[PDB]
C-alpha cells in the first residue's frame, strides 16, 4: 500500500489526524514503553560498574519522560495510519458495486456437505 | 544399531556432513582479485544471455 | 565441584585461522592480533647518486 | 487470567529484591499461593469453554494441565538446591528468575485462542529451556544436548509458522470457535497432504514420535533437574496439547493419511520399551519410558474417538507426575553417589528405609497399578483403539509386559540385593526430598479417588 | 574525563607544555646499582618528577586504597620464591614474568601521560626495553621452555610498537662482584640465595643486545661503577645533551592528541596483554579464577565503580 | 614439565550433616531451613492439601453431570406419561430438511 | 536507430571485459576504468545533442568531472600499496585472506 | 585526522545518503553514490596498517564499478524514453543492468567477495559505518524503481545471498566475518520482497541496522577479534556476557524476542500470495545462519573457556570506554515484539 | 579519603543533573499541555 | 534457459518418447557448463587441459544423470499406463541419485543423492500437476 497523497508532503502527522480519538493517559501500550524506558536506565546504570536502582534517578526519570513522548507520538500516527486504511477500503466498497455481488445466505435447510465418517 | 547409529546417521549425520562439506567449498577461496572479477564476468555472461533475465 | 568446563584444547579446537582442517586449509595462518603485519621494510638505501667528470 | 499472569510476573522482581537466605522463602511461598490461585479457576462447565476475556479463554483440556503447571513449580523450586546452593548469589537469582519466566510463558501458551499467538508463546517456553540446561548441564555433552534441542525443535516447528498464516488467510480469523463453527472439509489434493504434514509433523517431533525421539536422551541425561522435570512433564504434554486442539481442522484426510504414523508408533513403542531394558545411565530409562507413554499417546491422537481423547488427556496428567517423580528420585540417588550409572549404586532396603516406599510407589505407578491415573488413560486407549482395529492388542499387551519388566528392573536393580559396601558416604535421608516425594504422590492418589476432572473435552 | 574532541577544540593544541624540561629521563641498570638513589638525586636536581620502583602490586597501588592487595589476587608471582628456586613446574619464572611485565606498561602509561598531561617530565627506572633484556637473559639461563619465550616475542610484538620511546637513557655498568658484595650487605635471605651466573648472562644481553639497538633512538649516556653521586656531572650532561635523534622530533601535535586520548583509559591500553596462547604454565582455568573473581567482588572498597562506591560512602546516589 | 591447571583439588564434599545433627534439607544456616520445613509444608500441606481437597471433592456439577440425571428422568417421564416413544429418532424435523435431488 | 550506438555500446563491453579480466597490473585496470567513463560520456553526448536536449546538456561534463576524481582517489591508492610493497601486482595482495 | 575532518568526513556521507534519499534526478543519484565511496574511503585506513590499504583497495574497485554500471544503465534509459524522472523504467535490460549495480553496491550473492575482505582488515567503527550507510543507500533507491523490475533477478539474488551467507558463516571466527556473512543473509531477506511490500523491507532494514549498531558496539566496549577474546570478556565482566546472550539470539531471530518480528511479517505478506514453498525455503536457511551464532554464543557465555590473569590486573581498573549508545539501542532491538502493529507507523 | 591521587570523579556535577531534570519536566509538561489540546479538539470537532 | 525447460514440459507425459531423454540430456549438458564455469573462474586449473577436463567432467556427469532421469521416466510412464503420479519419478530420482554416486565412484554419496533426488523429483512432478507457479504471483 503507497500514498496516497505523497504530493501533499510527507506530513509527519497531518492536519486531518485532528478528527481522530487520541491515545488516553496510562493506555497500555505506552505503559509498556515506560516500563521498556525504565529498563533502559536500569541496564544503564548496569553496563558501567555504577549500581543498580540507585544514584542514577535523575537518568531513570530521563528514559521515562523521553521514551514515552517518543511513543506517545507514535501512537497518534498509528491510529491515523489504521483510520486512512479502513476509510480507503471503504471507499472502495462504495466505488464499484459492480464487483462485490451480495452473497444471498444459503441457510443450512439446503445446504449439502458430506460426511465421511471417523469410525 | 537401530536408533543410535543409523538414526543418528540418516538425520543429522547427512545434513551435518552437507553443511560442513558446502562450507569448505563456498567459503574455502583465496584472496586474489582476478578470480572475483572473472566470477563477475562470468555472472554476467550467464545471466544475460544463457538464463535471461531482460527477455 | 563435578560441573565440567572445557579444557585449553578446547579452546584450540575453537583456535586457528579457519574453523574447518580441509586438504588445502594448512595455509591459513591467524591474524596479527593487534590488526598489523610487520611489514617489509623495503627502503634499501637512499638515492644515490655518482656525478661523475661529465 | 491476568489475575494469574500478573502475579506471576511480580514474582520475578521479587526475587530480585530479596536478599542472601530471603529469596527462599519469598518464592517458594509465594508460588504456592499461585498454586491456590489457579485452583480456584476450575469452573468449567457443560456448553463450551470459559473465555477468560476477548483474549483468552480456557477449554477443559487446559485447566488440569493449567493446575499442573502451577502445581509443579514450587515442586521443582526446592527440588533444584544442593546442587548449586554453593555456587554464587547472582547466579542463583538468575536461575530462579528463569523458571519463573518460564513459568509465565508456559500458562501463556495453555491459555492461548490464536494459533499463532500459540506458536509464539510455543518457542517462548522453548528458550530457557535451552539457557537451563546449558548453564547448569552438568556433564561435557551440554553442548551437544542443547544444540541438538534446539535445531529439532525450531527446524520441526518452523513449518507450522507457514501453514497457519496460509490457513489464516485462507479462513478468517483464528479462535478457537471460529476455527470452529467455519472449518469445511478440505478434499485430498496432494497440497492439503502437505498442509497436514507439516502441521502434524511439527507436533510428532515435540511429542516425540519413534523416528525422532534421540532429540530426547541427551536433553534429559545432561540437563539439572528442574530443566528435567520441566521438559518431561510440561513440554510433551505440551506438544500434545497442541496437536489436541489443532486436529479440529482436517478431520476429511487425516484416515487417508495417517496410516504410516500409527505404524511408526507402535512399532517403535515395542522397540522402545525394549531399548529400555538394557541401557545403564538410570536417568535415561525414564526419558526412555517418556517415549514409550508418549507413542501410546500418539496412537490415541490420531485415533479420533471421544474414547481417544479421554484416555489421551489422562495418560497425559499421569505420566507427567509419573516422569517428574521418578527424575526427582533419580536426582536424589545421584546426589548421593557421583556414579548416573545403574549397576553401581545398591543395596539401600537395609539404609535409608523409606526413600525405598516411594520408588516402590512410583514403580507400581509407571507399571499402572490399577486404582492410579495411569492405568485409566492405558486401558481407555486399548478400548479405543481396539475398536480401531480387532488386532492391535497384540502391541498393547506386549507393551504391558515389557513395561512391566523393565519398570520392575528399575526398582529391584538398585535398591535390591546388596550394598557394595565401599560407598560409605550416603547420608539418610534428608526432610527435603521426603517432602518433595510428598508432594507429588499425595495428588495423584487424590486424583485416583476422584478423577472426573482430569477427563477432556469429550467427558 | 573532559576530553575527546572537545578538549582540543577548546584548547588549542597541546605542544604548549614543551620543553627542556618536560622530557623522559631512565636510568637503567643492573639490580642493586642502578636505582632510586640516582633518580632521585637528578629527579630532586633537574626539577622533574620521580617515580617509585614497579613493584609486584603497582597496579593494586595506582588505584583507590594503595595498600597492597594480598597476593592470591596480585599473584601468584613470589619473587622472593623466584630468588629461591627458579625451577618449579609449578611454573614460577613466566607468571612472574608476565605480571611485571603488565607492572612496567602500566607505569610507562601512567609516566607518559603525566608527561602529556601538564608536564613536567618525569624519570623511569628498568623500563620495558630492560624488561625483555632481562627475560632474555633469563631464558639464556634455561629456566624457560622455548615456546614460552615466542609467546613472550608476540606480546613484546604488539604492545610497544605504538608508543614514542623515552628520550634518554642512563646506563649503569657495575662489575659483577661489586653487584654480589652489595647483595651480601642487604643480608636478605632469599636475596642472598641469588647465583652469579644468572648475573653475569644479565651483564652479558644487555651489553650486547641493548645498546646496538637502541642506537638513537634512546641516546644513551654510559656511566662506570663509583661513577654514582656524581649528581652534578649526569645533571650537567643532560644540560648540554643535543638531542639528535629520535620519533620526538616528528609528532607534530596530531600523535600527541592520538597518545593522550590512547593512554587515558588504560584498558585500552591493555587489550593487547591477555592476548592468548595458553601456555600451559600461565593460564588459570574456570574454578579458580572465579572463586578469586567473588572474592574480589568482596572486598570493602573495590567493588563496583570505586567512583560511586558505598561503604566507604559517599552520601551522593541522590537518596 | 607441565600442569595445564592451577585450580584447587576438586571437590569438597561437604557432609550437609556432621555440624547439625538436627538439619532438614537445605544448608547449615540453623533457623532458616526450619523455616523452609515449615513453610513448605503449613503453607503446602496444611493450607493447600487439605483446602484443595475439599475444594475439588465438591464444586457444582462440573460439565453438567446431576443437571443433566435429573433432567433425563424428567423428560423419560414425560415421555412414558404421553405415550410417545422415548427418544426419538432423526433428531432434526424433517420437514425442515430438503434433500438435493438428481 | 542512429547506427553508431551500437558501436558504442560494443565499446563500452570492450572496456568492462578490460576491466574484468586483468592479469598483472592495477594500472591498466584503473585506465580501463577511465575508458569506461570516456565510453559513456560520448553517448550521452550524441544522445543529447541530436535529441536537442538542450536545458540538461551537463551531463557529458558533470559525469566526466566526477568519475574523472574517482580516477585520482584510485591513482592514489595505488600509489599507497606501491609505497607499502616494492610493486603493484594484482599478486602479493593474498594476504587477508577471505 | 583531524576531530574537524571526521566531523567533516561524516558531513560528507549524511550528504551523500541524503542526497541519494531525497533526489529525483538520475545525475544526483549517481552523485550520491560517488560521494558516498569518496568519503567512506578515508574512515577505512583510519590506521596505516597495510591490511586497510589492501581491504580500501578492493573496496574502491568493485564500488566504483559498480558506479559505473549504474551510469550505463541511465545512459541506457535515456536511449529509450529519455527523461530525468525516478520512475518506471522503460526498458527490461536497462532494469537489469541497474539491480545488477546496487546488488553489486549493498553485497549480494553473485557480488559478495569484497564484503568479509573489505571487513577483516578494518577497525571496529569503520565496519560498523560502512554496514549501516552502505546498507541504507541503495534501499532507497531500490523502493523508488521496484515497478519495473524483472522479478527473478531480485528472488534469485535474495535466495542465493540468504543460502550464501548460510553455508559460508560456518568456518569464520573473525568476527568481521560472522557479522559480514550476517549482513548478506539479512540483506537477502530485505531484498527478497521488494515486488510484494515494501513497507516490510524498510522495517527490516531498520530492525536490522538497529540490531547491528548494538552488536558492534559490544564488540567496541572490549576489543575482540576471536571467540576467545570474548571469553576473557566473560571472565573480566558478566554483564557484557548477557547481552551478547539476549542481542545474538535476536539475530538468531526467535519468537520471545524481536528479532522474530522482521521474519514474520514477511512470511506473513508473502504468504498470502501463491509462494508458499519458497517461504519455507527462506525460513530453513533462517534456521541455518543461527547455527554459528549458538557457537559463538557457546563460546561466549554459557560454557566458560580458561582465563588468564593479567585479568587479575584488569579488575583494579573499572571500565571507562564511552559506548556511543549502547542501552538505548539494546533493549530497542530486543524487547520490541509487543509493538508489531508500530508497522504501519512506516507507509 | 581512602582514593589515593585522583578519583576520575565522584563529587556530583551540578549542572548537568538539573539540566535533565529541569528538561524532563519541560518534555513532561509539554506532552501534557499537548494532549490536553488534542483530547479538546478531538471532543470539540466530534 | 525458458525454451528448453518449455520443451520439456510441453511433452505429454504420456509417451512422445525419446524427445524426453533428449531434451533431458541437453539440461544436463547446460547445467553442467553453468557449474563448471564457475569452477574453472574460480580455481585456475593450469593446466589448461585440466581445465578442460574437469568441465568435460561436470557436463559429462550433468548429462548423464539427466538422460538415466529421462529412461526411467519414459519407461515407467509407459509400463505403469498410470500418467499422474510422482512415483514414477521418485523413481527417477533414485536412479539419478544412484548413477551420481556410480560416477563419483563411493556409495554412500549415491544412497543419499537417491534420497534427495527422489524427493526433489517427486516434488517436481507433483508440484507441476497441482500448480504452483516460478517465483511469484507476483500480484495480491
Ligand atoms: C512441508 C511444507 C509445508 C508448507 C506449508 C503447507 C502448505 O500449504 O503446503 C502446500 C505447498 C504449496 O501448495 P499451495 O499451498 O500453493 O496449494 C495450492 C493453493 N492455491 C490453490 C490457493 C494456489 O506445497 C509445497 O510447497 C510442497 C513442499
Ligand atoms: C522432521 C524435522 C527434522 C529436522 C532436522 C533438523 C536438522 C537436525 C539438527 C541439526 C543440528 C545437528 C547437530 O547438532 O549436529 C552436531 C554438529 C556439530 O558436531 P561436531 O562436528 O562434533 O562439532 C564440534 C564442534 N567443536 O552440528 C553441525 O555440524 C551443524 C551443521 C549445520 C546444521 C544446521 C541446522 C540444519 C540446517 C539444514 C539446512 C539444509
Amino acid at each position: 500500500m503507497t500514498g496516497r497523497q505523497a504530493r501533499a508532503p510527507l506530513q509527519f502527522l497531518p492536519d486531518e489526524a485532528r478528527s481522530l480519538p487520541p491515545p488516553k493517559l496510562t493506555d497500555p501500550r505506552l505503559a509498556y514503553i515506560g516500563f521498556l524506558g525504565y529498563c533502559s536506565g536500569l541496564i544503564d546504570n548496569a553496563i558501567r560498574r555504577r549500581p543498580v536502582l540507585s544514584a542514577g534517578l535523575h537518568r531513570q526519570f530521563l528514559y521515562i519522560t523521553s521514551f514515552v513522548f517518543v511513543g506517545y507520538y507514535l501512537l497518534k500516527r498509528q491510529d491515523y495510519m489504521y483510520a486512512v486504511r479502513d476509510h480507503d477500503m471503504f471507499s472502495y466498497i462504495k466505488s464499484h458495486p459492480e464487483d462485490f455481488p451480495e452473497k444471498d445466505k444459503k441457510t443450512y435447510r439446503e445446504v449439502f456437505e458430506e460426511f465421511h465418517p471417523v469410525r | 544399531l537401530l536408533d543410535l547409529i543409523w538414526l543418528e546417521t540418516i538425520l543429522p549425520k547427512t545434513i551435518s556432513l552437507a553443511q560442513m562439506k558446502m562450507s569448505t567449498t563456498i567459503t574455502s577461496q583465496k584472496g586474489l582479485i582476478k578470480l572475483y572479477f572473472l566470477s563477475f564476468l562470468i555472472t554476467i555472461l550467464i545471466s544475460t544471455t544463457l538464463l535471461n533475465f531482460h527477455e | 565441584a563435578r560441573q565440567w568446563q572445557p579444557d585449553v584444547e578446547w579452546a584450540e579446537q575453537y583456535g586457528g585461522a579457519v574453523m574447518y582442517p580441509t586438504k588445502e586449509t594448512a595455509h591459513w595462518k591467524p591474524p596479527p592480533w593487534n590488526d598489523v603485519d610487520p611489514p617489509k621494510d623495503t627502503l634499501v638505501s637512499n638515492l644515490t647518486l655518482n656525478f661523475g667528470p661529465q | 487470567m491476568l489475575k494469574y499472569i500478573i502475579p506471576t510476573m511480580m514474582l520475578m522482581p521479587l526475587t530480585w529484591l530479596s536478599k542472601n537466605s530471603m529469596i527462599w522463602i519469598n518464592t517458594t511461598l509465594h508460588s504456592l499461593l499461585i498454586s491456590l490461585t489457579s485452583l480456584l479457576l476450575l469452573n468449567q462447565f457443560g456448553d463450551n469453554s470459559l473465555n477468560f476475556s476477548l483474549t483468552f479463554f480456557s477449554d477443559s483440556l487446559s485447566t488440569p494441565l493449567l493446575i499442573l503447571t502451577m502445581w509443579l513449580l514450587p515442586l521443582m523450586l526446592m527440588a533444584s538446591q544442593h546442587h548449586l546452593s554453593k555456587e554464587n548469589l547472582a547466579r542463583k537469582k538468575l536461575f530462579i528468575s528463569m523458571l519463573i519466566l518460564l513459568q509465565l510463558f508456559l500458562i501463556m501458551t495453555f491459555t492461548a485462542t490464536e494459533l499463532i499467538f500459540f506458536y509464539i508463546m510455543f518457542e517462548a517456553t522453548l528458550v530457557p529451556t535451552l539457557i537451563i540446561i546449558t548453564r547448569w548441564g552438568n556433564q561435557t555433552e551440554r553442548l551437544n544436548a542443547g544444540l541438538y534441542f534446539l535445531f529439532y525443535t525450531l527446524a520441526g516447528s518452523l513449518p507450522l509458522l507457514v501453514a497457519l498464516i496460509y490457513i489464516q488467510n485462507t479462513m478468517g480469523s483464528l479462535n478457537f470457535l471460529i476455527l470452529q463453527y467455519w472449518v469445511q472439509p478440505m478434499p485430498n489434493s496432494w497440497s492439503n497432504t502437505f498442509m497436514w504434514l507439516a502441521c502434524m509433523m511439527a507436533f510428532m517431533v515435540k511429542m516425540p514420535l519413534y523416528g525422532l525421539h534421540l532429540w530426547l536422551p541427551k536433553a534429559h541425561v545432561e540437563a539439572p533437574i528442574a530443566g528435567s522435570m520441566v521438559l518431561a512433564a510440561i513440554l510433551l504434554k505440551l506438544g500434545g496439547y497442541g496437536m489436541m486442539r489443532i486436529t479440529l481442522l482436517l478431520n476429511p484426510i487425516t484416515d487417508f493419511m495417517a496410516y504410516p504414523f500409527i505404524m511408526l508408533s507402535l512399532w517403535g513403542m515395542i522397540m522402545t520399551s525394549s531399548i529400555c531394558l538394557r541401557q545403564t545411565d538410570l536417568k535415561s530409562l525414564i526419558a526412555y519410558s517418556s517415549v514409550s507413554h508418549m507413542a501410546l499417546v500418539i496412537v490415541a491422537i490420531l485415533i479420533q474417538t471421544p474414547w481417544s481423547y479421554m484416555g489421551a488427556t489422562a495418560l497425559m496428567i499421569a505420566h507427567g507426575l509419573t516422569s517428574s517423580m521418578l527424575f526427582c528420585l533419580a536426582n536424589s540417588n545421584y546426589e548421593r553417589v557421583h556414579s548416573r550409572t545403574m549397576i553401581l549404586a545398591r543395596g539401600l532396603q537395609t539404609l535409608l528405609p523409606l526413600m525405598a516406599a516411594w520408588w516402590l510407589l512410583a514403580s507400581l505407578t509407571n507399571l499402572a497399578l490399577p486404582p492410579s491415573i495411569n492405568l485409566i488413560g492405558e486401558l481407555f486407549v486399548v478400548m479405543s483403539t481396539f475398536s480401531w482395529s480387532n488386532i492391535t492388542i497384540i502391541l498393547m499387551g506386549l507393551n504391558m509386559v515389557i513395561t512391566a519388566l523393565y519398570s520392575l528392573y528399575m526398582l529391584i536393580t538398585t535398591q535390591r540385593g546388596k550394598h557394595t559396601h565401599h560407598i560409605n558416604n550416603i547420608l539418610p535421608s534428608f526432610t527435603r526430598e521426603n517432602a518433595l516425594m510428598s508432594l507429588h504422590m499425595l495428588p495423584l492418589l487424590l486424583l485416583s479417588l476422584n478423577p472426573k476432572i482430569i477427563l477432556g473435552p469429550l467427558y | 574525563l573532559q576530553y575527546g574532541p572537545l578538549a582540543y577544540i577548546l584548547g588549542e593544541k597541546t605542544t604548549k607544555k614543551m620543553t627542556e624540561n618536560s622530557k623522559l629521563i631512565t636510568v637503567d641498570g643492573n639490580i642493586c646499582s642502578g636505582k632510586s638513589k640516582l633518580a632521585k638525586e637528578v629527579a630532586e636536581k633537574l626539577g622533574l618528577k620521580h617515580f617509585p620502583e614497579a613493584g609486584i602490586h603497582y597496579a593494586d597501588s595506582t588505584t583507590g586504597d594503595g595498600k597492597p592487595l594480598p597476593v592470591r589476587f596480585s599473584g601468584n608471582c613470589s619473587l622472593e620464591k623466584f630468588y629461591d628456586d627458579p625451577k618449579s613446574n609449578d611454573g614460577n619464572s613466566y607468571r612472574l614474568q608476565a605480571w611485571l611485565y603488565a607492572s612496567r606498561l602500566l607505569q610507562y602509561a601512567d609516566a607518559l601521560e603525566h608527561l602529556l598531561s601538564t608536564g613536567q617530565g618525569v624519570v623511569l627506572e628498568r623500563s620495558i626495553y630492560s624488561d625483555f633484556v632481562f627475560l632474555e637473559a633469563m631464558y639464556r639461563q634455561g629456566f624457560i621452555r622455548k615456546q614460552c619465550v615466542d609467546h613472550y616475542n608476540q606480546v613484546k610484538k604488539v604492545t610497544v610498537c605504538e608508543y614514542l620511546p623515552p628520550h634518554v637513557v642512563i646506563y649503569v655498568d657495575v662489575p659483577v662482584s661489586e653487584v654480589q658484595s652489595r647483595i651480601q650487605k642487604k643480608g636478605n635471605p632469599h636475596e642472598m640465595k641469588i647465583t652469579s651466573a644468572y648475573l653475569q648472562d644479565i651483564e652479558n644481553v644487555y651489553k650486547g643486545t641493548f645498546l646496538p639497538e637502541m642506537s638513537e633512538k634512546c641516546e644513551v649516556l654510559q656511566y662506570s661503577a663509583w661513577e654514582a653521586e656524581d649528581a652534578e656531572k649526569v645533571v650537567e650532561d643532560i644540560q648540554y645533551l643535543k638531542y639528535d635523534k629520535g620519533p620526538w622530533l616528528d609528532q607534530d601535535d596530531r600523535k600527541l592528541h592520538n597518545l593522550r586520548m590512547l593512554v587515558q583509559d588504560k584498558l585500552e591500553v591493555l587489550n593487547y596483554t591477555s592476548i592468548p596462547v595458553f601456555l600451559p604454565e600461565v593460564t588459570i582455568g574456570a574454578h579458580q579464577s572465579d572463586r578469586v573473581f567473588q572474592e574480589f567482588t568482596e572486598l570493602p572498597g573495590r567493588k563496583y565503580r570505586a567512583g560511586y562506591n558505598e561503604d566507604v560512602g559517599d552520601k551522593w546516589i541522590w537518596l | 614439565p607441565t600442569l595445564r591447571w592451577q585450580e584447587d583439588p576438586e571437590p569438597e564434599d561437604e557432609n550437609l550433616y556432621e555440624k547439625n545433627p538436627d538439619s532438614h534439607g537445605y544448608d547449615k544456616d540453623p533457623a532458616v531451613d526450619v523455616w523452609n520445613m515449615r513453610v513448605v509444608f503449613f503453607f503446602g500441606f496444611s493450607i493447600v492439601l487439605v483446602l484443595g481437597s475439599t475444594f475439588v471433592a465438591y464444586l457444582p456439577d462440573y460439565r453438567m453431570q446431576e443437571w443433566a440425571r435429573r433432567e433425563a428422568e424428567r423428560l423419560v417421564k414425560y415421555r412414558e406419561a404421553h405415550g410417545l416413544p422415548l427418544m426419538e429418532s432423526n433428531c432434526f424435523d424433517p420437514s425442515k430438511i430438503q434433500l438435493p435431488e438428481d | 536507430m542512429s547506427l553508431v550506438y551500437m558501436n558504442i555500446m560494443m565499446a563500452f563491453t570492450v572496456s568492462l571485459t578490460g576491466l574484468l579480466m586483468y592479469r598483472s597490473h592495477l594500472m591498466s585496470s584503473l585506465l580501463c576504468l577511465e575508458g569506461m567513463m570516456l565510453s559513456l560520456f560520448i553517448l550521452a553526448t550524441l544522445m543529447i545533442l541530436n535529441s536537442h536536449f538542450t536545458l540538461a546538456s551537463m551531463m557529458p561534463i558533470i559525469l566526466l568531472v566526477f568519475a574523472a576524481c574517482e580516477a585520482a582517489l584510485g591513482l592514489s591508492l595505488l600509489v599507497m600499496v606501491s609505497n607499502t610493497y616494492g610493486t603493484d601486482y594484482v599478486q602479493n595482495l593474498n594476504l587477508l585472506q577471505c | 585526522m583531524n576531530p574537524i575532518i571526521l566531523i567533516i568526513i561524516l558531513m560528507t556521507v549524511m550528504l551523500g545518503t541524503i542526497i541519494v534519499m531525497i533526489s529525483t534526478h538520475w545525475l544526483l543519484i549517481w552523485i550520491g553514490f560517488e560521494m558516498n565511496m569518496l568519503a567512506i574511503i578515508p574512515i577505512m585506513m583510519k590506521k596505516h596498517n597495510p591490511r586497510a590499504t589492501e581491504a580500501s583497495t578492493k573496496y574502491f574497485l568493485t564500488q566504483s564499478t559498480a558506479s559505473m554500471l549504474l551510469m550505463m544503465a541511465i545512459i541506457i534509459n535515456l536511449m529509450f524514453s529519455g527523461q530525468w524522472t525516478v520512475m518506471k523504467l522503460f526498458n527490461p535490460m536497462a532494469s537489469m543492468l541497474m539491480t545488477m549495480a546496487l546488488a553489486m553496491k549493498l553485497g549480494m550473492a553473485p557480488f559478495h567477495f569484497w564484503v568479509p575482505e573489505v571487513t577483516q582488515g578494518i577497525p571496529l567503527s569503520s565496519g560498523l559505518i560502512l554496514l549501516t550507510w552502505q546498507k541504507l543507500a541503495p534501499m532507497s533507491v531500490l523502493y523508488q524503481i521496484l515497478p519495473s523490475i524483472n522479478l527473478d533477478l531480485i528472488l534469485t539474488l535474495s535466495i542465493l545471498s540468504i543460502t550464501i551467507g548460510g553455508w559460508g558463516g560456518l568456518n569464520q571466527t573473525q568476527l568481521r566475518k560472522i557479522m559480514a556473512y550476517s549482513s548478506i543473509a539479512h540483506m537477502g531477506w530485505m531484498t527478497a520482497v521488494l515486488l510484494y511490500n515494501p513497507t516490510m523491507t524498510l522495517l527490516n532494514l531498520i530492525i536490522y541496522i538497529i540490531m547491528t549498531s548494538t552488536m558492534f558496539t559490544l564488540f567496541m566496549a572490549n576489543s575482540t577479534t576471536t571467540t576467545l577474546s570474548l571469553s576473557h570478556t566473560w571472565n573480566k565482566a558478566p554483564i557484557m556476557t548477557i547481552l551478547v546472550l539476549i542481542t545474538l539470539l535476536s539475530m538468531g531471530g526467535l519468537p520471545p524476542l524481536s528479532g522474530f518480528m522482521p521474519k514474520w511479517m514477511i512470511i506473513q505478506e508473502m504468504t498470502k500470495n501463491d509462494s508458499i514453498i519458497l517461504p519455507t525455503l527462506m525460513a530453513i536457511t533462517a534456521l541455518l545462519n543461527l547455527y554459528f551464532y549458538m557457537r559463538l554464543t557457546y563460546s561466549t557465555a554459557l560454557t566458560m573457556f580458561p582465563s588468564t590473569n593479567n585479568m587479575k590486573m584488569k579488575w583494579q581498573f573499572p571500565t571507562t570506554k564511552r559506548m556511543t549508545l549502547l542501552p538505548t539501542m539494546t533493549v530497542l532491538s530486543t524487547m520490541l515484539l509487543p509493538l508489531t502493529p508500530i508497522l504501519s507507523i512506516l507507509e | 579519603k581512602f582514593y589515593i591521587q585522583e578519583p576520575p570523579h565522584g563529587s556530583p556535577n551540578w549542572l548537568k543533573v538539573g539540566l535533565t531534570l529541569g528538561t524532563s519536566a519541560f518534555l513532561w509538561i509539554y506532552l501534557i499541555k499537548q494532549h490536553n489540546e488534542d483530547v479538546l479538539e478531538y471532543k470539540r470537532r466530534n | 534457459a525458458k525454451t528448453l525447460l518449455h520443451q520439456y514440459w510441453d511433452i505429454p507425459e504420456g509417451t512422445e518418447c525419446h524427445r524426453k531423454t533428449y531434451a533431458a540430456t541437453s539440461i544436463g549438458g547446460a547445467s553442467g557448463l553453468v557449474v563448471s564455469a564457475y569452477s574453472v573462474a574460480l580455481k585456475t586449473p593450469t593446466s589448461f587441459l585440466e581445465g578442460v577436463a574437469r568441465t568435460g567432467r561436470y557436463t559429462f556427469t550433468a548429462a548423464a544423470i539427466g538422460a538415466i532421469f529421462g529412461l526411467t521416466s519414459c519407461i515407467s510412464a509407459q509400463v505403469r499406463e498410470k500418467p499422474d503420479d510422482p512415483l514414477n519419478y521418485l523413481i527417477g530420482g533414485c536412479a539419478g541419485g544412484l548413477t551420481l554416486g556410480a560416477r563419483t565412484r563411493s556409495y554412500g554419496i549415491g544412497a543419499a543423492a537417491c534420497a534427495y533426488m527422489g524427493l526433489t523429483a517427486a516434488l517436481v512432478k507433483m508440484g507441476q500437476l497441482e500448480g504452483w507457479k516460478v517465483f511469484a504471483e507476483p500480484k495480491v
